[PDB]
Order: C-alpha cells, then structure tokens, then sequence
C-alpha cells in the first residue's frame, strides 16, 4: 500500500497537483513522517472491530477541506481482500458520484421532506464516511489474512 | 321592470363564483396527489369526482332558483 | 391647494437643504468613517509588520 | 405489515414487519402505515417509536435517515 | 334561438302525450336497442367487435363500483349505468345535423329532439330510485342504519346531527337538479348557438356537450354509489 | 316591483359561494392525506364528510330561504 | 316594498361567506396533519371542532339575526 | 329603463370571476405535478381537462343565460 | 323605509367574512403545527387563541353595530 | 339615465377578475415547475398557454358583451 | 331615509373583512414558524404583533369612520 | 344624470381587482423559481413577462372603457 | 341625500380589503422566512416594512378620499 | 344628488383591493426566496420592486380616476 | 369643530403670501441644522452623547443603502440622508401638542399646523426632487439609455415597455401621495381621537402613529435609492 | 383651547411610557456601540 500510495503521489505531482495525506494506522503514519509528507490528520490505535465514530476524526476533516476548496479531490488507498491468500492494494475515488450504475433509478420520485437539496447536502457526508468505514473494515480483514 | 331580469342573472352569475374556485382546488389537490403516489389514482378520483360534482350541487342551486325566477 | 409658484419655492428650498447639510455633516461623517476604516486596516498592516 | 429495517452502520437492529412507525422527521414527526407513499427524510435527535400489535418500542435515535417505500 | 319552455307538451295530440324530452327518451331506447342488436348480439368466446365494446363498459363499471362499494349486488348505480347510455344517446342526438332545428315543417315544436332529462320528470324519477336504494342500503341492508340521520344520533355530538340529516335528505334533490340543470342548460346552449349571429361556427358547449353528458352520466352514478356507501358505514 | 325576486337570488347566490370554496378545500385536503397515508383513509374520509356537512349546512340555509322568500 | 325580504337574505347569504370557507380550511388543515401524523389525532380533533364551533358561531349569528329580521 | 342591460352584463361578469380563478388553480396544480415527474403526465392531462370542462360548465352557464337574458 | 333592517344584515353578513376566514386560517395553522412539533403543543395554543380573539374582536365590532342599530 | 353605460363598464370590470387571477396562477405554477425540472419545459409551456386560453376565453366573453352593450 | 344608518354597517363591516383575514394569516404563519424551530420564538412574537398592529389599525380606521357617521 | 361616473369608477375599480392579484402571483412564483434554480433565471423571466402582460391586457381593457365612458 | 355618508364609508371599507389581506401575507412570508434562516433576520425584515408600507399606502388612500367625501 | 361622491370612493376603494394583496404576495414570495438562497438576493429584489411598481400602477389608476371625477 | 383641511396658508410674507408649510419646514431645518453642528462640534474618536447617536444613525442608513447597491451609496447619500432626517423630525413634530390649538393672535387657523409632510405642495416637491435624481443618474450612467423603455421586444413582448414607462411617471405621484396620505391619516388620528373620549384612548394610537411616521420617513429615502438602483441597471 | 391640554396629558404619558420601555435598551445598544469603537482604537494604539 505504501508503494501504491507512494507511486500514486508521483502522477499527481507530475500533473502539477499538490498532494496531502491522511493516514489510518501507525504503519502509514510513521512512513510518511520519515519521508516528509506530514499527514494533515491521522487516526491510530484502531481496534480489530472499530466503530464508524472512530473514523469521523479524519473523515470530517477530509470533507471539510473539500467544502472549503482546500482539496479539489479525495482518494483512499486500502488493502482489497481478493482472497485469503492475496490482498492487493486498491485505490478508490471518494468524490460523490452520479447514480452508481443503475439501482431502482427508474420508477422513483421520493418526496424528499426537508428538501431535495437538504437531503443531498446531508447524505453525501454520511455516504463518504460509509465508504471510508467500509474500506477500513475491509483493510482490517485483509491485514489479519 | 328589469328587477326580475337582474334577479335571474344575479342568481347564476354570483352563485357560481365559489364553486368555480372550489372545483379548481379539488383538481389541483387530486392531481398533485396522484403525481406523488400514482398507485392510488383509483381511490382519489373516486373522491375527486364526488367532490367536484358534489360542489357543482351548490352552483346548480343557482340555476334552479334562476330558472324559477326567470320562468316561474 | 397646489400653487406652482410656491411649489417651486419648496423645490428650491429643499435643494438648498441638501447642499448645506452635505457641506456641514455628511462629508465630515464620511471622512470619519473612511479614516476609521483606513486606521483599522493600518493597524492590520502594523500587526503584520510586528511579526 | 410493512418490512421495517432499522439498519445501523455497525449492525442491523430489526428486520421484522411493523404496523406503524412514529418517525421523528426533521420537518416534523410523521407516522408511517403499511402503504405509505414514497418518501425520503432526515431524522433529528429524538425518540423513534414502533407500534407492534399495540406494543410501543421507543428506540432513541440521535440522527439518521429514512427511506419509506 | 326558437322559444323553449321547461314545459313538456311538444306536438302531442293524444293528451299527456310524448313531448320533446318524453319522445327522445323512447327514441334513445330504440337507439340503444338497435346498438344492442348490432354491437351486443353477435359474440363468441374471444371478445372482438361487438363483444369487445360491451366488455369494456361492463368491466370498467364493475371495477369502479367495486372500488367504492360492492356490498349490495343490486344498486341504483347499475340502473344508472344503463341510464348513462340513455343520457349519452340524448346528448349525441342533441348535436346532430338539423336535430336541434326540428319542427321546421308559428314555428312547430321539436318532439323527439331533446335530451333524456331535459325536464324535471326524468331527473326526479331517477333520484327517487337512487334515494330509495340509499335508504334501503342503510335502513334495510345495513341493519338499523341511519346513524347520523333519522334518530340514531344519541351517541353523536349535541351540535351535530341536524346538519347531517338535512344534508343526507338534500343529497337526492341535488342529484336530481344536477341531471336536470346540466341537460336543460345543454339544450339552451345549443339553441343559443343557433341564435348567434356567427355562421358555420360550432359552439364550445356543443363540442363538449357529449363530454359534459358522458361525465355527468357517470357523476350521477358514482355519487349515488358513494352516498349509498357513506350511508352504509 | 320585482325587488323580492332579487332577495331569493341573493340568498341562493351569496350563500353558495362561501361553502363552495370551503367544500373544495376539504376534498383537496382530504385527497392529500389519502396520497400521503393511503391506510388512514377510513379516518380522514369520515372526518372529511362531517366537515363537508357543516359547509352544506351553512349552504342549505341560504337555499331554503331562497325558497321561503321565493314562495312567501 | 319587499326590501325586508332582501335584508333577510343578505344576513344569511353574506353570513355564510366567511365560515363557509372557514370550515373548509380547518377540515383540510386537520386532515392533512392527521395524514402526516396519524397518532396526533387525539389533540388534533379537539382543536378542529373548537374552530368549527367558533366559525359556525358567526354563521349561526347570521341565522339568528335573520330570524329577527324575518319575524 | 335599461335594467335588463345591466342584467346581461352582470351575469357575464360574475360568471367569469369564479371559473376564471378555478382554471388557474387547475392548470397550476397539474403542471406542478407534471414537473414533479413526466411519466404520469399523460394521465393528468385528461385529468386537467375534465376539471376544466366542469369549470367551464359553470363558465358557460353565465354565457348561456346571457343569451337568454338579453335576446329572450 | 326599511334600510333600518338592511344595515342589520350588512353589519352581520359583512364583518363576519373576515373572522370567518380568519378563524379558520389560524386554527388550521395551529393544528398543522401540532402534527409537526407535538412537543410545543401547549406553547402554540396560547398563541392560537389570542389570534382567535384578535380576529373575533372585529366580529363583535360588527355585532355591536348590528345590536345598536336595531335598538336605535 | 345612461344605465346601459354602467353595464358596459361593469361587464369588463367583473368579467376580468376571474381571468385576472386565472392567468396569474397558471403562469406562477408553470414557472415553478420550470425551476425544479427544466427538462420538461417544452411540455408544460404549451399547456400553460392552453389554460391561459381557457381563462382568457371568459375575459373575451366580457369584451364581447362590452362591445355589444356600447354598440346596439 | 337610513342612508347614514346603513353607512355605519358598511364601514365597520367592509372594514372588518380585510384585516380579519389578514391577521388570520399572521398567526398561522407564526404558529407554523414556531413549530419548525422554537429557538427563534422570542423574535417571531415581536413581528407577529407588529403585523397585527398595522392590520388592526385599518380595522380601527374603519371603526372610527363608522362612529363618525353615527354622530358627524 | 352622473351615472356614467359610476361606470368610470367601476371599470377602473373592478377591472384592477383581477390583474392586481394576478400580477402578484406571477412575480412571486418567478422569484421562488429563480431562488431555487438561478440558472434557469433568464428563461423563466421571459415566460413571466409573456404572461404577466396577458394579465394587464384585461386591465388595459378596463382602462379603455374607463376613457370611452368619459367621452 | 345621505349618499355622502355612504360614500365615505365605502372609501374606508373598500380599499381596506386588499391591504388588510396584503399585510397578512407580508408578515407571514417574512416570519416563516426568518424561522428557516435566522441569520438573515436583520436583512429580510427591512423588506417586510417596505411591503407593509406599500400595502398600507393603498389602504390610507381610501381614508384620505373618505375624508375628502365628508368635507369635499 | 351626491352620486359623483360615491363614484369617487368606488374608484379608490375597488382599485385598492386587487393590488392590495398583489404586492402582498410579491414581497412574501420574495422574502421566502431570500431565506432559501440569500446569494441570489441582489437581482430578485430588482424583480420585486419592478413587480410592485408594475402592480401599484394599476392601483394608482383608481386614485387618478378618484381625482379626475372629484374635480372634473 | 374638528375642521381639518388638506392645505392652509396662514400667509406670513407680505407682497407674496406664503403657505405655512415653510413655517415648519424651517423650524425642522433649524432643528436639523442646530443639532447637526453639535455632532460636528465634537470630533472625538470615541463617540459619546448627541454626536454618538448621529454617528449611529448615519452609518445605519449608510449600511442600508450599501446593501441595495454598494457602487452608488456615496453619490446619492446627501439626498436620501436629508430625506430621512428632515421628514422624520417633522412627522415626530406632529406628536407634540399644539398641532390643533395654536393660532390665536376667533382666528382658529393654526400657524404651526401639523407637519411639513402633511401638505401636498411639500411632498410633491420632495418627490420631484427624488424623481429628477433618478433618471438623471439613469441617463448619466447609461448615456442615451432607454434600453428597457425601448420596447425593442428583445426578451419582452411588444406591449411590455409601455407599461413601466407609465409607472415611471407614477412614482413621483405615488411617492407624494403615500407620504401625504399616511401623515394626513396621522393628522386626523391626532384630532378625531381627541374628539372621542380623549382619556387614555389616543395613547396606543400615538405609538402607532410615531411608528408609521418613522417608517414613511425610512422607506421614502429607501425607495428613491431602490428606484435609483433599478434605473441604473 | 381644551385640545392643547388633551394632547399634553397624553404626550407626557407617552414619553413616560417610552422612558420605561425604550430608554434602557437604546442606551445599552449605544453603550456597546461606543465600547466597541473605543477598544478598537485602543487596540490599534496598542499595536502602534
């Protein structure tokens, strides 16, 4: 993952985009401190079965940067669990996406009570936290394997 | 004299200004409800029609009086 | 009771009313507002120069 | 008789069938019956109530969403 | 155009004879019978042609009635459903070419050239049958019935009950006036179009007269069923 | 002097337009609840008709006077 | 001249303009609230009839004065 | 004294104040439903016009009697 | 002459239209606020009834004129 | 006594109140639909004018009487 | 002649239908605003009574004119 | 007599009742639509103006009578 | 006759119907607006009193004309 | 006989009830939109003011007639 | 006994008689001038006293006009700020007793009268000053201008273009009528309420009348800037 | 005339009732207004 994250920064800096890093776990936190990219926000000492409240300390900061314009894009690097024997690193895009493929998109017109914009402005922060939480839990399973 | 001429005209003209709005509110209320919940259009229209044609009962009362005032 | 002769009299009078107050109060108050805003921005640069 | 599922990011709480739900939506408290119209709301810190054959189970909810098919 | 009287005399020599509305209803019955012998006689297992036309009306009417109330198989609505075609038949002939100008050969009357309920005779008769069924549905088919009305409002609020009884009683009268008022105004609208100075211009009322009649025919039927359903429970 | 003709027309005419809007508002309001919660139909509809009966009450007083004045 | 006959009609005909709409708005208002919140029927209904009684009081006042005009 | 003249004008004028508002509510309500979703649009188009047809039913009653009150 | 009698009608008919709609709009708004926020049921009712009194005060203003004018 | 002169003005005055609001509501309803769903714009704008045509039909009916009363 | 007799009814009557409906909307708007969020309760109340102040001033303006007609 | 003066006032008076309400509703709907979706602003305004003029088309018709009645 | 006393009563009654409802819509719109967005209360209220003064302007125009009737 | 005094009140009284609520809906519609989106304030307020002037122009027309009839 | 009139002269100048509007239009101006120099007399960086309150008033209005338009507040400020200050104190001057009692020199004609804005000549004079300030900057900013009144139909109907031109001349009339009427209403309310039970009854109306007088003062300046902003654009 | 005393008794009561209702809030607003400016210039002098 550090090779994947380390090489991923190369293209981003090659295209001219400044890069910032947020680390989960002490292994990632220490590697970037030695290299020089001091992490903006880190979350260590996560148990084998963490709750989503634990990752809010980092997920909130990452999203608040996107809203303020500090970060124009957000990514996550996690160890995908392909099999109990192979755990390839994986890269995922966090920026909210249009209808993921198609999921009941048809014959749907929810009467959004607080407002269509109000629901969207409140469900996106929760959706990205779920993606981060899903990646963290998947990485924990891949770590033990 | 034209007082019975104007009484016939006043009964229908003035008496059909509330039901005219009342019918409008029912259709807008029913149609918007169907758009939100299309699966129940069979139920609201059963009540949309016994609402409009029931509101028409008040306006037709003007015609009944007006016709009596006109000829009768 | 609209008489054009005295209507112009109030037309002339009120025009004189805005001019005398402008040279008496509005410009001094505007100048005070401008310098206060300038002075608070001068203090911002002074605080910047301190560090 | 509606398939109610109180799903939390940690674990699924309920998946049974329920008569009525006293949903505390942000705009205002709303009740839900087995044939409720399509809906999608936002919850606020409060108490959410479930009616199961006359039995009220007050699950306190500090926030969340709701999709009412 | 031609002077018209709410009266029902027309050119009936016999005495209490067929009038413009009284003879049009009989002619409308023959038109329904003629259509029945052509569009409701030749049929088979596969619904096509004559069978398809009758099936669409029967299936739609049964579904609408069942959705409202189907506790009583026999209701004034099925009679009103047959009366729906009678109203449409009179309305359809009302806008026929030269039908409104009948009596063109002291202008003669226009017998058999009017609407089925152009007078109060047909409208009051239909409402009486509908009112009887509504009373029968509650006071005879629903046990005692007549909770809000009659004198079974003991458990109701003191301020309520007088309005409910009066409103229930006035329901048959309103339905009678709705059929009579719409038909009488439709005939006057057609006559007004002829009296208009415009030439070869169809009146908007005449163009929508069939739509007005078709909607009114089902409106009376649905209201009768709904009022019966309201009184039932 | 057909002034008493106008008295009948005013009673039926004016009295029919207050409830005329009022009846239409009830049906529109009732239909929206049906569209929102279809399973609570039997409760609002029962309350829909009792509210309409009150409007019908205030309406038929105008009509009955239009007949008492119409027939003396 | 028969102007008494108009005075009776105006008291009732104009008397039903206001509360005629007044009944409608509350019945729609309470039903919409009931449809949204079925359990709150306990206190919605009580305040719904208070409104009807208050509005119809004006309507009865039209009938009351009309009876004095009539007799 | 020309009192029949104002009767013709009064019936037309008061016959348009009511249904004129009602159609405005009908079209606005149904157009709003169409904007919510265009799939059910074809259903409410018929539902627009049946409401307008009933609203124009009162509208022409003033016009029908206007011909009757002036030329009759 | 009978304008003594008409003013009694106009003092009761007119001047009750405002409160008639005024009561209904207040009472409906309060009821709908109960459904949204039942917790503040009591707080808003205190403002429900004072609003009733304010618009009712005009009804008595019409009533006192009707009662004064009948008694001279 | 030019009472027919009043009928000319009264027909325009009262006949334009209904359409005067009817077109008002239709345009307001259509515009609000555009903002939420501008993709269905072309469909509703046609129906916005269809409703305007029905409402303005009564307004023209007043002008038809207005010219009829003034000129014979 | 009771023209001044009936003028009193018109002033208090027609002057009580404007502000009568007007303050009905005032309380309904505020009672619903409190329902959404009672944290602005104190600030809403001030403007709710300011709106009553302006509207009921008009009702008093009608009220004083009615008293003037009674005396002069 | 002076009965034409009543017709002068009735045309402008009753004529302005309808459009007076109608103009208010049109702009209010447009302003809400602009507020919710600012990028359709240039288009809805055209729809507002092509309809808001239809409302005063009757008001001008009242004013046309308001001067025809005078002379 | 006593038309001058009636005319001045019509100038205050009529003309206080629109502004009476007009102010009610003004405050209710602003009161609900600040409830949803308390942060712009000091900014949107300035528009409240612009609208209130506009509506009150037409109501007062009835009053000055009302006094121009009794005093010429 | 004092009839021209009545026409003066009707010119202003009737000319104000229409636009009296029109500008009432203008500001209320605007202030609601300001709360939803304060960013787009700077140009809708321009549409608020043109609409008010585009509405109050009709109201002043009634006041112009009041003075036109008041002094020939 | 009330005897309230639209206008009054009370003369005051020989050769050419002058309306007593100038009598209070000067005393308010003297009050404005005398109070203004008091604020200008003290130039302390820490405001306190009558100089502080006038500092607060000017900036509060300055903030209001900047919100409407931040690029024209300075140019139009002398007109609007004088408008707000001059008519406010005149309307508040009507609260002071002596409006309908002074005049003895019987000679019941009041020289003090009520307020500067209670006379049509003054309000029309102020409005035309307000009016002429609008299109002058509308023309100066937009050169030949008339893009909107052009009725070029570019984005608007052909009929549109004439109407707002009609209301262009309405505002100078509307601005005068609105201020005169709402103070003439305050005129009689100060008077007619004293006629009917003056014990504690006119107390609530004074608070309303001083409130509306301040509001009419505030809007009238606000409208001129608001009309300037739309005219410029 | 008797009108002068009629307005005088109510006017003094009017100023009295605003004295007991408005005098405190306006001074509180003004005092904070002059307190904010005095510390703002004092803070600038401290920076100078």
């Amino acid at each position: 993952v550090l090779r994947r994250a380390g090489r991923f920064i190369t293209e981003q800096r090659a295209m001219g985009r400044t890069v910032d890093v947020y680390t989960f776990g002490r292994k990632g936190r220490d590697f970037f401190l030695r290299t020089g990219f001091a992490p903006a926000g880190e979350a260590t000492r996560l148990g084998d079965a963490p709750k989503l409240e634990a990752i809010l300390g980092v997920a909130i900061s990452a999203i608040n940067g996107f809203q303020s314009g500090k970060y124009d894009e957000l990514y996550i690097i996690y160890s995908e669990f392909i099999n109990t024997l192979v755990q390839r690193p994986a890269i995922k895009q966090l920026l909210p996406v249009e209808s993921p493929d198609i999921s009941t998109t048809t014959n749907v017109d929810y009467t959004y009570e607080p407002g269509e914009e109000e629901v969207l402005n409140s469900i996106l922060p929760r959706y990205v936290e779920t993606q981060i939480y899903q990646a963290v839990l998947e990485s924990i399973a891949s770590e033990h394997s | 004299e034209g007082l019975n001429l104007v009484a016939t005209a006043l009964a229908v003209g003035l008496g059909a200004i509330g039901p005219g709005v009342g019918i409008g509110i029912i259709v807008s209320g029913a149609v918007q409800a169907i758009g939100r919940n299309p699966e129940i259009e069979n139920r609201v229209v059963t009540y949309m029609f016994i609402g409009i044609a029931f509101t028409e009962a008040l306006a037709i009362f003007g015609l009944v009086i007006a016709f009596l005032i006109g000829f009768g | 009771g609209i008489n054009p002769t005295l209507f112009i009299a109030q037309l002339i009078n009120f025009l004189l009313l805005i001019f005398i107050l402008r040279a008496l109060l509005y410009r001094p108050v505007m100048n005070l507002l401008n310098e206060r805003t300038r002075r608070i921005e001068e203090s911002v640069r002074d605080a910047e120069k301190v560090r | 008789p509606i398939h109610l599922e109180i799903v939390t990011a940690e674990r699924v709480i309920l998946s049974d069938d329920v008569d009525m739900i006293s949903a505390p939506t942000k705009d205002g408290r709303v009740g839900i019956l087995p044939r409720h119209a399509p809906l999608m709301t936002i919850l606020e810190p409060g108490e959410l109530d479930i009616i199961k054959n006359g039995e009220r189970t007050p699950f306190a909810v500090s926030g969340g969403f709701m999709e009412v098919l | 155009h031609v002077e018209v009287a709410a009266e029902v005399i027309f050119d009936g020599i016999p005495g209490f004879p067929i009038t413009n509305s009284f003879v049009v209803a009989i002619i409308i019955d023959i038109f329904v019978i003629a259509l029945a012998v052509a569009a409701t006689r030749n049929l088979q297992m596969v619904p096509r042609g004559l069978q398809n036309v009758m099936e669409f009306i029967l299936e739609s009417l049964y579904n609408l009635f069942r959705n409202i109330n189907a506790k009583y198989v026999a209701t004034a609505f099925p009679l009103v459903a047959t009366i729906f075609l009678f109203v449409l038949f009179g309305n359809w002939f009302g806008l026929l070419p030269g039908v409104g100008s009948i009596g063109v050969c002291g202008k003669k009357l226009v017998p058999l050239f009017r609407a089925p309920a152009a007078d109060l005779n047909f409208t009051f008769a239909i409402a009486v049958i509908s009112f009887v069924f509504i009373e029968y549905w509650g006071f005879r088919a629903l046990g005692p019935g007549y909770l809000k009305k009659f004198f079974n409002t003991n458990g109701i609020m003191s301020f309520v009950g007088i309005i409910e009884f009066i409103s229930e009683l006035v329901k048959p009268f309103a339905l009678a006036f709705r059929l009579f008022g719409n038909i009488f105004a439709g005939e006057v609208l057609l006559v007004v179009m002829a009296f208009l100075v415009p030439l070869l211009l169809p009146l908007p009322f005449y163009g929508f007269e069939v739509f007005v009649g078709f909607i009114q025919a089902l409106i009376f039927a649905l209201l009768t069923y709904a009022f019966l359903n309201i009184a039932v429970t």
